């Protein structure tokens, strides 16, 4: 399964 | 047509879909009617196109009127009616005003990122912005999976900052369709 945590999500919202 | 990640974006375990719904509360409601009424926004398959979606949309705690955003597996409908809905159920959590934006923001984060460990069984979240409180609702597949429903419970509590003595309620769809002072007005 693909698991990301909260913080990893997080700093994707700063990249397209 | 079909949504994949772009080249060097992170992959999502399933692609989502997000939907928008406004009516009044107490309208007599067919499946077709319900399905009128509402509509899909856009459909993504990584965590940079969420974010693309997600960094423009309204919070669902700046909506107007009795609205909602549904969430929810690419293929999967937000209603009783779809296949993968027909068993199943939802976990709901009501708040007063002021909650939802950020509920709605660590739930969908948990759905999306694969907390739940519940195998296929999500899916997809609601939330539901209503007159003098909002609502945020989990949909699983399987009602009747009692070790499915407790680890979305678990889970919920482990991912939400609810406020103290905040009642979560399990609602089967079979139970919520076939039930009924004064006629509630204003919601
Ligand atoms: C998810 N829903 C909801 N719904 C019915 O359509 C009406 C409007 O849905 P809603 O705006 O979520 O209900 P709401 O007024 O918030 O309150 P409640 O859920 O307590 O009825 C309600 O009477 C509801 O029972 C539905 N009807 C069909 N046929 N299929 C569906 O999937 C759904």
């Amino acid at each position: 399964r693909i698991i990301y945590d909260r913080k990893f999500l997080m700093e994707c919202r700063n990249s397209p | 047509k079909a949504v994949v990640p772009g080249p060097a974006e992170h992959p999502l375990q399933y692609n989502y879909t997000f939907w928008y719904s406004r009516r009044t509360p107490g309208r007599p409601t067919s499946s077709q009617s319900y399905e009128q009424n509402i509509k899909q926004i856009g459909t993504f398959a990584s965590v940079e196109q969420f974010w693309r979606f997600y960094s423009h949309m309204v919070r669902p705690g700046d909506l107007t009127g009795h609205s909602d955003f549904h969430l929810f597996k690419e293929g999967i409908k937000p209603m009783w009616e779809d296949d993968a809905n027909k068993n199943g159920g939802k976990w709901i959590i009501r708040l007063r005003k002021g909650l939802a934006s950020r509920c709605w923001e660590n739930l969908i984060l948990a759905m999306l990122g694969e907390q739940f460990m519940v195998g296929e069984e999500i899916c997809g979240a609601v939330v539901s912005v209503r007159f003098q409180e909002d609502i945020i609702s989990i949909w699983n597949k399987t009602a009747s999976d009692q070790a499915t429903t407790a680890r979305i419970r678990d889970t919920l509590r482990r991912v939400l900052n609810l406020p103290p003595n905040t009642i979560m309620e399990y609602k089967t769809h079979t139970d919520s369709i076939k039930m009924p002072g004064p006629q509630r007005l204003l919601f």
